[PDB]
């Protein structure tokens, strides 16, 4: 899954 | 479909009062906790960070955890007391209107306000519990243990395997809990209203949640600033922005709904209970 990112 | 009569707070309130609006998802961020004395995370000069954001990145943290824990000491509140906005969500729960609260926050204030585990998707984890980072160990530590380490300025270290211990927050670069994706797959298939509060929707994949709702689902933003949302163009049909602090937005909405007295009583008795501890 998409990792926690600033954008 | 067009479900709001007008693109106003009054329009949203009328919609909420109608039979059609049965299930509401709340999407919340840092702005709902600023009036609880927890600043928007977005002395430290001594660490010579490569850039300010490195303090919340997992790769940097695992090798240099000291700046994060130094900041934690300064940010740690003297009390955990939920806001008017948190208690507005409690009213949604008690009136059978809350499908889910998805939170970006790690402060446990939704729990303290009386939202139960099943009501919540803590998308970025929690400060409440902590664990050793070693997969073969995973020793758990409670908030009192973590707080003691933070205030004594001793880096949390596992008493068994000597590895780093971290609060159960999702650092930038980490995966979100499976629950986030599991609930997303169900909740956004059938939802009557999105209430987006205290977030500018700049963190992914949380920010993508607004697009997952059906195209007809109205969306109200309560935030100090504007945020794929369309408030102002000629094609605007479902999105409403109320600009200001989250507490004042929730008070304005509660008044329109006829809940102002109920909300104020709830906040006051719950705050009294917390202050009496
Ligand atoms: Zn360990």
């Amino acid at each position: 899954t998409a990792r926690k990112s600033t954008g | 479909e067009r479900l709001l009569d007008e693109l106003t707070l009054e329009g949203v309130a009328r919609y909420m009062q109608s039979e059609r609006c049965r299930r509401v998802i709340c999407l919340v961020g840092a702005g709902i906790s600023t009036s609880a004395g927890i600043p928007d995370f977005r002395n430290l000069e001594k660490y010579h960070l490569p850039y300010p954001e490195a303090i919340f990145e997992i790769s940097y943290f695992k090798k240099h955890p000291e700046p994060f824990f130094a900041l934690a000491k300064e940010l740690y509140p003297g009390q955990f007391k939920p806001t008017i906005c948190h208690y507005f969500m409690r009213l949604l729960k008690d009136k059978g209107l809350l499908l889910r609260c998805y939170t970006q926050n790690i402060d446990t204030l939704e729990r303290i306000a009386g939202l139960e585990q099943e009501d919540l998707v803590e998308a970025h984890g929690t400060f409440y519990t902590s664990h050793c980072v070693s997969a073969s160990c995973r020793h758990e530590y409670p908030l009192s243990w973590m707080k003691e380490k933070i205030f004594s300025e001793v880096t949390p270290k596992c008493e068994d395997c000597q590895s780093l211990v971290k609060p159960d927050i999702v650092f930038f670069g980490e995966s979100l809990p499976a629950r986030f994706f599991s609930c997303m797959q169900s909740d956004f298939l059938k939802v009557d209203l999105l209430l987006v509060m205290g977030t500018s929707l700049q963190v992914q994949p949380f920010a993508s949640l607004i697009s997952k709702a059906p195209l007809s689902t109205p969306r109200l933003l309560i935030n100090k600033e504007k945020a794929g949302m369309d408030f102002d163009s000629k094609k605007a049909y479902r999105d409403v922005a109320w600009l200001g602090e989250c507490d004042q937005g929730c008070l304005a909405l509660a008044e329109l709904l006829g809940w102002k007295k109920e909300l104020e009583d709830l906040v006051r008795r719950e705050h009294a209970s917390i202050d009496a501890q």
